[PDB]
C-alpha cells in the first residue's frame, strides 16, 4: 500500500490549493481516502474523505470550500481547496481508511502547503559576537521562502550547534542558530556561519568576528 | 461539539516505566453500529502518524504487545507497560464515530533527566545590520530541562513584552535537554534611544533569575 500527494508548495491567499494523491497496491473500489492536514497552531485536522463506493463526506468547517473526488481507474483522488488564507498553511497528507475500522492506516508522505503572498527573498545574515566555553550567534532575517540551511564551518562544526526554527515577521521568516566552543578556539580560531536558501540560489559565509 | 481531550499534555518518562495517557470525549463514542471507533497513533519528527491501536483495543499490524489500550463510552486510555526509546514521540487519540472525525491534541512522551539550567547569551545588533537601518537583541538559553521557562526582556529596566519572537528546538537527541532562542525587534532609532539590554531567564533550577545584560556604551 501506497499513498502519495502532489501538491503546489506554495499558495497565495484567496487563491486555491489542488492536490492530487496517487495510490499503489490497492484499489480505490475497495477503500476509501482521507484528507487530514497538520499545522502547530491547530494540530491535526481531518478535512474529508472519499469512500470506495464514491461518496464523499467533509468537514463541515471547510465543505463551504472543499471538493475531493477521484478516479477509480487512475487510482489517484483530487483534493481541491479554495480562498486559502495563511492559516491553511499546513502539512497536507492523504491517507487510506481501513475499512470498517474507520482509522487510517496507510498514509502520504504529506506534501507541505505555504500560504503566501510573500515573493522570493534571501536572507540577511548578521553575526553574532560576544557583546570556559564562548557561544556564538548567527542571525538569519527576511527570507522566503523556507528553508535555509544554517552550517557551521562548512559543516566542519556541527556540535554544540543549536538551530532554531524559523518564525515569522512582517511575512518573512527569521531564525537564528548558536554554536558554542571553547573559549581558547575563539577568535584564535575562524568561526564562520554557513547559510544556503535554495529558492533564492544563495549562500552565504559569514565569519564571526568580536566587536568594536 | 464533540471535544476529545487528551491527558497529560506532556508526559517525561524514563526508559522502562510504564505511561498512560488518557483521551476523554465530550460525548460517547460508542457508534450507532455499537462499534467504539476511537483509535490511536503515534507520531515522530519529521513522520505522519502511525495508527497503534484501532477500535479501542486492538493492536494494529507490527505493534508490540507493550502497547494496550482500553476504556470505553467516553474515557480511553493507552498504556505502554515498558517505554522504550523508539516510544518517544508525540500520541494522539483519534475518533470517527461522530463526523467530523478528530484528534485530540495530542501527548508528548519525552524522555526525563536531571533539571538543567539555561546557559544564557546576549546579543547586541550586529553593526551589519545596523548600518541596514534595523536592530534585533537575541538572547540564547541553551541546554535547560525541563522545557519550562519563562524569558523577560528588559530595555532601560523596562520591560518589554512586545516585538518579541521567540523559537524553541525540540528535546536533545544526545542529552535530552530543550533550548529557545528570544529576539527583541526594535527600530534602529529606539535602540539608539536606550543604553541598558537585559534578557532575563526564570527557570525552575533557581530561585533566583539568571540575568544577561550589555550596555550600548
Amino acid at each position: 500500500q501506497l499513498l502519495e500527494e502532489s501538491g503546489p508548495g506554495l499558495v497565495q491567499p484567496s487563491q486555491s490549493l489542488s492536490i492530487t494523491c496517487t495510490v499503489s497496491g490497492f484499489s480505490l473500489t475497495s477503500y476509501g481516502v482521507h484528507w487530514v492536514r497538520q499545522s502547530p497552531g491547530k494540530g491535526l485536522e481531518w478535512l474529508g474523505v472519499i469512500w470506495s463506493g464514491g461518496s464523499t463526506d467533509y468537514n463541515a468547517a471547510f465543505i463551504s470550500r472543499l471538493s475531493i473526488s477521484k478516479d477509480n481507474s487512475k487510482s489517484q483522488v483530487f483534493f481541491k481547496m479554495n480562498s486559502l488564507q495563511a492559516d491553511d498553511t499546513a502539512i497536507y497528507y492523504c491517507a487510506r481508511n481501513r475499512g470498517y475500522s474507520y482509522a487510517m492506516d496507510s498514509w502520504g508522505q504529506g506534501t507541505s502547503v505555504t500560504v503566501s503572498s510573500a515573493k522570493t527573498t534571501p536572507p540577511s545574515v548578521y553575526p553574532l559576537a560576544p557583546g570556559s566555553m564562548v557561544t556564538l550567534g548567527c542571525l538569519v532575517k527576511g527570507y522566503f521562502p523556507e528553508p535555509v540551511t544554517v552550517t557551521w564551518n562548512s559543516g566542519s562544526l556541527s556540535s554544540g550547534v543549536h538551530t532554531f526554527p524559523a518564525v515569522l515577521q512582517s511575512d518573512l521568516y527569521t531564525l537564528s542558530s548558536s554554536v558554542t566552543v571553547p573559549s581558547s578556539t575563539w577568535p584564535s580560531e575562524t568561526v564562520t556561519c554557513n547559510v544556503a536558501h535554495p529558492a533564492s540560489s544563495t549562500k552565504v559565509d559569514k565569519k564571526i568576528v568580536p566587536r568594536d | 461539539e464533540l471535544v476529545m481531550t487528551q491527558s497529560p499534555l506532556s508526559l517525561p518518562v524514563s526508559l522502562g516505566d510504564q505511561a498512560s495517557i488518557s483521551c476523554r470525549s465530550s460525548q460517547s463514542l460508542v457508534h450507532s453500529s455499537g462499534n467504539t471507533y476511537l483509535h490511536w497513533y503515534l507520531q515522530k519528527p519529521g513522520q505522519s502518524p502511525k495508527l497503534l491501536i484501532y477500535k479501542v483495543s486492538n493492536r494494529f499490524s507490527g505493534v508490540p504487545d507493550r502497547f494496550s489500550g482500553s476504556g470505553s463510552g467516553t474515557d480511553f486510555t493507552l498504556t505502554i507497560s515498558r517505554v522504550e526509546a523508539e516510544d518517544l514521540g508525540v500520541y494522539y487519540c483519534f475518533q470517527s464515530s461522530h463526523v467530523p472525525l478528530t484528534f485530540g491534541a495530542g501527548t508528548k512522551l519525552e524522555l526525563k533527566r536531571a533539571d538543567a539550567a539555561p546557559t544564557v547569551s546576549i546579543f547586541p545588533p550586529s553593526s551589519e545590520q545596523l548600518t541596514s537601518g534595523g536592530a534585533s537583541v537575541v538572547c540564547f538559553l541553551n541546554n535547560f530541562y525541563p522545557k519550562d521557562i519563562n524569558v523577560k526582556w528588559k530595555i532601560d529596566g523596562s520591560e518589554r513584552q512586545n516585538g518579541v519572537l521567540n523559537s524553541w528546538t525540540d528535546q536533545d537527541s544526545k542529552d535530552s535537554t530543550y533550548s529557545m532562542s528570544s529576539t527583541l525587534t526594535l527600530t534602529k532609532d529606539e535602540y539608539e534611544r536606550h543604553n541598558s539590554y537585559t534578557c532575563e531567564a526564570t527557570h525552575k533550577t533557581s530561585t533566583s533569575p539568571i540575568v544577561k545584560s550589555f550596555n550600548r556604551n
